[PDB]
This record gives C-alpha cells, structure tokens and sequence, in this order.
C-alpha cells in the first residue's frame, strides 16, 4: 500500500513541532526551510567554486538550472497522476506543495559538500591519508605500516574499531560530507524529509568487502561517515526506511543532474572562443551519425538563439520519459529497493552524444588540464603544513584546546588558531560526550581530530585555498 | 559519472595483493557494438607466461564494473592461496 | 667571575618600563580598536585614577597617551632611583641577584602586560608573520648547507684561490657572503696552531660562526627577498 | 620577557631522557592568588598509573622557573637510575 503521508515528515530533531497540523500550517513549515537554505553561508560560497572554467557558469548557476529541471519533472508526475484519479489513493491529495519543494531544495544543495578543486581535490585528501593509515593492512589478522601507535593492530574487541576507523578516514566523499555539513556544522535543523532527499547512496564509509547483489547500484559509493551512524539510524526510523534503502524523492533529483551534465559546458566553450557555433554544429552532426531537437534550434536562430531552443527541445523529449519511468516502477521506488536509474533507448543514447563531444573537445583543453594538476598540488601541501597538529599527544592537544595560551608549543598553538570556530566547537561537542574512563578514548579522539582537520580543508573556496597555500609557504 | 577514487585505490590494492604472490595481471578495456556497455577483460598468469584463467565483465557504469573486477581479483587471490 | 657591571641595572629597568605601552598606541593607529574601547578595556582589566584617569580627562588620540606616559614616569622613576640607591653595595659588587622593579608599582606594569597579550599579540595578522618568518630562516640555512659539507682542504682552496674549477656551485654561494664576515673568519683562523690536533674542530666552529653571522645580520625585508630569489620564485 | 628557546629545548630533552626509562610526566601551570608569581606542578608516574612523586615550583620569572623544573627532572632521573 502506497501512502506518501508516512514519507513526508515535517518533524524536526530539536524543538520539533508537535500536535496535529492543518494543510496550511504544514506548508508554512516547508517555507521556513527554504528561507534557511537560500540564506545560508554554504549556498553563498557556491559562487566562488568553479565548474570547469575558472560569463562562465559557477556551481551556484549550475545548481539553479538543475533546480528548474527538477520542478518540471515533479509537476509532470503530479499532473499525470490526477488524470488516473490516483492522487487521493496515494495520499498526495494534501501534499502537492511540499512534494515539489523537497525536490527543489534537494536539487539546490546537491553540491555543497564538494572540496576545493573538485575531483582532484577529493583524490589528494584520500592519498595523503592512505600513506599514514594503510587500511589494506587491517583487513585480516595482525601482520603493520601504520604510523599511529594507537591505531596499530595488536585485543579482538579493539581491533574492529581500529580497522573501521582506518578504513573510514581514507574514504572522503562529497555526498557524505553534505550530511555532516548540514547537521553538525551549520546546524540548520531541517525536517526529516528534507535531509532524506540528499542521501544519494547508502554504503557506509567504513565498509570493506563485497556488497549484496540486490543493492550493487545503490551502494556503489560511500553515503555517510561513522560519526553520523547514530543520526542515520534515527532518520531511517523516522522515514520508515529499511537498511541500505533510498528515499523515494531522491530518484527525481538524480535524473535532473543527468540531464544537465554537459550541455552547459558546450555553451561555455563557445564563449571562450574554443570554437564557433557553426563548428560546434558541424561537430554535433558528425558525432550524431538530432533533426527534431538540434536541427529545429539551428534553423530558429545566433549564439544566444541556438542553445535556448536546443534546451527546450531536449527537455520536451526527456521529461515525459522520466515521468513515465517514475510512475511505472512505483512500488519498488516507494519501497526503496529499485536497483536502477530512471534514465537503453533513443533517449539515453542522446545524452551520450553530448557526453562524447564534451570529453573530446572541451575536457581535453590544455587550460582545463593544467588547473587539475595545480589543484592536486595545493591540497597536498596544505595537509603537510598542518601535519604537526596530528603528531601531538592527547594531553598536549587537550592543553592546547583548553588553555589556548601554551608556552611549550609556539608553532602548534598558532596553527590551531587558524581553524574556523565552528569546526572547533563541533570538535569540542563531539569529544565532550565519550566516556573518559574507557579504553576507547584515544581512538575516538584521534578520529575526531582527523575529522576536524578534514572539515577545515574541504570548506574552502578554490581561490582562498590557493592564497593560503602561497602565503603559508612564504611565497606571497 | 566519473570513476570514484576509492574504487580505483581498491582495484590497485587487490592487484598488488595478488602481485605479492609473484603473479601478474593484464588489463584490456573497450566498448561493445550494440550492448551499449563498456567491457573490461582481465587475464591472470605467472611470470613465465603460462596463462591461468581469464574473465570479461560488461557494464554501463564504471563504479559497478570496477567493483566486480576487484571482487573477482580478490576471489582469484583467495582461491590461489587456498592451495599453492 | 659571573658578575655584572653596576650601570647595567639602569638599562634593564628602562626596557621594562617601555615594554607594552607603545604597542597599545600602535594598535589604535591600525584601527584594531578605538581610544574609548582601549580605555574601557583598561578600566575592566585594572579592577589608574592618578595615572590613566588624569590623562583621559586631559584630552583625543594624541592627547591620551602623551599624558599617560608622563603620569606613569613620574611614579615609576623615583621608585627605581630609590631601589638603586638603597641596594648600592651589592650592585657595586655585582652580586645583586634581583631586578630594580612586589608593590603597587610592579603590579601596574602587569596591567599593560595583560591587555597587550590578549588584544594585540593575539591578532591574526601578527600571528601569521611569526609563522612565515620561521619558514624563511629555515630555508636559507638549507640553501647554504653544501658549504658545511665540504672538507678542510676544499674550503681552504675556496678561500685562498677564489676561482675553483672543481666546485662551481659551492664557490658561487661563497661570494654572496659579506666581506666583513669573510675577513673576520680569515683573521680568526689565521691564528690557531696549524700543527695541532685541534685545528679541524676550531675550523668547523669558526665556519659555523661565519654562517651564523651572515644570517643574523639581515633585515627582515632583505632575507625574504633573498629567500624568494634563491628558490627561483621571484 | 618571553621564555628563551634554549630553556624549553633543555626541558624537552630532560623530559625525553626520563621518558626513555618507560616513564611519564604530567604538567600543570597556573597563577597564584597573592604571591604574584606563576606556579608549575609536575608529577612523575609510570605507565601503569602509579604516582611516584610530585613537586610544585613558584617564581615570577619564566627562565628561572623552567630551569628549576629541568634540574628537578634531571635529579629525579639521576635518583631513579641510581637503582631501578
Ligand atoms: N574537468 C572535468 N569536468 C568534468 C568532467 N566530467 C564531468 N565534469 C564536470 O563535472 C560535472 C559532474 O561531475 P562528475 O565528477 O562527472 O560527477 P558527479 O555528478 O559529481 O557525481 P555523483 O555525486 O557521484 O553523482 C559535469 O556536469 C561537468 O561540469 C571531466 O572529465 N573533466
Ligand atoms: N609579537 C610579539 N611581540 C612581543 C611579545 N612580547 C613582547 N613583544 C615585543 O618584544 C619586546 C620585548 O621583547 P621580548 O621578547 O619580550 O624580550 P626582550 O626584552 O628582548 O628580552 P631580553 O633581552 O631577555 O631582556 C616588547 O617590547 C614588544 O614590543 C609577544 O608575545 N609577541
Ligand atoms: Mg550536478
Ligand atoms: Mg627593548
């Protein structure tokens, strides 16, 4: 039995609104969330992060186009169900408002957790830790190249935590950082339904081994960290989701990102004089092998008149297919066990046309390739500068965080004051709860210290990280 | 869309783990004609060049394909260290 | 042995009086805070009327410190003079194990001491320059490390011939040192007994001293420029 | 006014020298009420947590206070290596 009232949850974690609410006040709850998200520092920082080129689109302008495509898929789904007189049977009679708002806010904050420089900024964090923790040596019985005495295998009940911590710390993902940023750092206090829309994958970060064949697609990438294990269980209990299951509305957000994947970069390439509009049209004609979508736009223009109709032509052919795919496989999506994506036909083959042209003529440009190598060097250097913070002992770091005026560590104390206050507050709150008289305190303390170090690096704009790296090396 | 760093790291770790038993792995990758999915072929053989076994995996997603390759390599290592 | 000159005590007391008062005035000129904010901070930290309050009502930026300095001098100088005069035999002998400056006079200096360390010395811009300076000096010592790895004969040939065909990199680094330091090194090593089993040790000590003299005789601005140029950055 | 680098280096060297005998040192520092001098308390104990002895030093100068702490640590090391 499909019932969307058991999925759309308007409760919160702190100061949750209790009691019965009417249809009007329920809508007011989902508008304050919109006000919170739009006026948040995390969204403002998106305009200083680059998509491909450093009139070019940024991540803020890119996420605004994904938000428009999501609205349109939700509206098509809602209108198609009313024709079949299934809106009342599915529980969506008094929930058409929040249904689109949740999708729109999930599409907006789908890239808030990406580190500076993007993909190559994500790899640099992973390799640097991989050399200090050596996760591959903790898979089996004690062998050990670990550089930390407390995390070296030596004690069956304590080795499982050691290997979990060692595996988790070498798996940094932007989607997993998005949940942590929205709950622990920013403290936005969003509704349960809103948080579930940004849970793209369900594989834990500390997972080592083979995933079940029933969920081999939903667990292809890490979804959340170990420090959020208690928060994810409460979310699953609140939204009635089984283990390793997905929220129904996440599928619409995934399809919106796939539509707006390369089309914007092709337009941005023309504005940088990589090629001309006629050259791009010839390249598309050669790669295709189009008439209804591309040819209609070509004869209707010349630069700001070719893409403006191509986007409409491809939307009018892709959105109904996505709506029909969502509607057809409804029980599996509602259960959360659908192991496929909405988008092997003429529709999916069309996206590969834009995919192949972009990787060959835009992503291979020398200027794009150079920035990828420079970004990898910047992140590696920043982690080496803060390495003395990770080499201290528990007592020394406790004295540093408590006294703030230490006469024994002049270099280490000055590096400590450069960290943002929110990250330090999060660290203090996290370590202010573990049992002090336990044989697990050093391990958790080291894990939280590493997480605190990782939060500071990933919360920077590309431009700020470069400036800080150049200044800390006595170059600028 | 692009391959995740952790999957590549795990694939390399499995390759080195099986290389620690004086073995070798050849890698081939291509795109099929009409199945609309990428194909990767692996061959396991010793240093002298005696082929042991081969496998081919087809999938349209990079992450799943690499995970399947990694777990097949791990199973090969497990079976080859059960005896010999 | 281990004794002090009598007049050194007066110089020590003068430095202790002018320790933080100038930095507080310099902070206002950089818009860290305002004169009223600094006065409020001093009032909160104190717990003043004869020294600070008299200057506050006599002004506004170049009129508050101008009288505060006079007010604190007129109360601190006679105390130092009396302390010098009272303990005269011990100071003259050079065995006085204390300083001229535990009363209302010494407690007043801690007022300026505590405000400066909390509101001025902890500024992010001051803290950043301290970390950059540590990196610059460490890098300069690594650049000249090949000079310390040579042998006695090679360094003697370098200092004597000045045109060596066997050490192109080492000879060029040698010409960057100032002429006065090289002359001091030559004079120092031109006196030790050559036919002694102590020559290499003294030679290495004097070479290390020559290296240390060159680094410490630079302005902050010159050292940064030289470090950036020698690393092929500028 | 500030602590000299050499004194801190000597203090750390003494701490490591006594740490070479599988020992540990706890450090506490504060300011007294009316004596107008900083106070530093040191405690020496082994790895199992059995406290051996403690000491407290008071002085208004950092250099002298750290030298006293260093020489007390050296005396502790000397006495603890005279026997055991
Ligand atoms: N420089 C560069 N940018 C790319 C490339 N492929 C995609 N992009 C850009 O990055 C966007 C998508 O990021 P991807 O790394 O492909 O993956 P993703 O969508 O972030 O991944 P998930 O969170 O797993 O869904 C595209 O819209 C492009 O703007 C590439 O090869 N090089
Ligand atoms: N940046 C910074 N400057 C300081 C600090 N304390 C003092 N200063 C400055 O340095 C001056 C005194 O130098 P100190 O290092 O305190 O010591 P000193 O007088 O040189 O030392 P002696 O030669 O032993 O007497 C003060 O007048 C201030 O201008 C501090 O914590 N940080
Ligand atoms: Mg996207
Ligand atoms: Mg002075």
């Amino acid at each position: 039995q499909i019932d969307f009232r058991k999925k759309i949850n308007w409760h919160r974690r702190y100061r949750s609104p209790q009691g019965v609410k009417t249809e009007h006040e329920i809508l007011r709850i989902f508008e304050s969330d919109r006000g919170r998200i739009i006026n948040s520092p995390a969204i403002r920082r998106l305009q200083q992060k680059t998509q491909v080129f450093p009139a070019v689109r940024t991540r803020l302008t890119h996420s605004m186009e994904v938000q428009q495509v999501g609205r349109y898929i939700a509206k098509e789904i809602l209108s198609r169900l009313k024709e079949l007189k299934l809106l009342e049977a599915y529980g969506l009679d008094e929930l058409t408002g929040p249904f689109e708002s949740i999708v729109e806010m999930s599409c907006l904050m789908h890239d808030i957790g990406n580190p500076p420089f993007g993909h190559f900024g994500e790899a640099a964090i992973n390799d640097w830790f991989r050399q200090r923790l050596h996760p591959e040596d903790a898979e089996s019985q004690p062998l050990d190249r670990c550089s930390v005495a407390a995390l070296r295998l030596r004690e069956e009940p304590l080795n499982e935590l050691r290997r979990k911590i060692r595996q988790d710390l070498c798996h940094f993902e932007g989607n997993a950082q998005g949940i942590r940023l929205v709950h622990t750092l920013m403290r936005m206090n969003l509704t349960w339904a809103q948080v579930g829309g940004i849970l793209k994958y369900t594989r834990p970060a500390w997972w080592r081994g083979e995933t079940p064949e029933t969920h081999h697609y939903l667990m292809k990438k890490p979804g959340y960290y170990l420090s959020e294990e208690a928060y994810i269980a409460r979310l699953r209990k609140e939204l009635n989701l089984a283990l390793y299951s997905r929220f129904p509305l996440t599928w619409i957000m995934e399809a919106a990102d796939d539509i707006s994947y390369c089309v914007a970069d092709l337009e941005d390439a023309v504005e940088k004089r990589i090629f001309t509009v006629e050259q791009l049209y010839h390249h598309l004609h050669e790669a295709w092998g189009f008439s209804l979508v591309v040819e209609n736009a070509w004869e209707k223009s010349t630069e700001d008149q070719f893409f403006m109709y191509l986007r409409v032509n491809t939307l009018n052919k892709l959105v109904p297919y996505a709506a029909q795919r969502f509607i057809d496989n409804l029980p599996a999506i509602f259960a959360g066990t659908f192991n496929h994506a909405l988008l092997a036909s003429e529709c999916s083959d069309l996206l590969k046309l834009y995919k192949n042209v972009a990787v060959k003529h835009v992503f291979s440009h020398p200027d794009v390739e150079r920035l990828e190598l420079q970004g990898y060097r910047v992140i590696s250097g920043l982690l080496e500068i803060y390495r003395p913070l990770l080499s201290l002992s528990l007592s020394d770091f406790t004295e540093l965080v408590e006294k703030e005026r230490v006469k024994r560590f002049p270099i280490e104390s000055r590096l400590f004051h450069k960290l943002s206050t929110r990250h330090r507050l999060a660290y203090v709150e996290a370590v202010s709860k573990l049992p002090s008289d336990s044989p697990e305190f050093p391990l958790w303390e080291y894990y939280y210290r590493c997480r605190l170090l990782q939060d500071y690096i990933s919360g920077m704009t590309d431009l700020y990280a470069w400036d800080e790296y150049r200044r800390l090396m006595a170059v600028e | 869309g692009r391959l995740y760093s952790g999957n590549l790291a795990a694939f390399k770790a499995a390759t080195n783990k099986l290389f620690q038993l004086d073995l070798a792995v050849i890698y081939d990758d291509w795109y099929d004609a009409y199945t609309r999915k990428d194909c990767i072929r692996l061959r396991i053989e010793d240093r002298s060049g005696n082929l042991i076994d081969t496998s081919t995996f087809y999938h349209h997603d990079e992450d799943v394909l690499f995970n399947m390759c990694t777990d097949w390599l791990n199973h090969m290592y497990d079976q080859l260290k059960d005896w010999k």
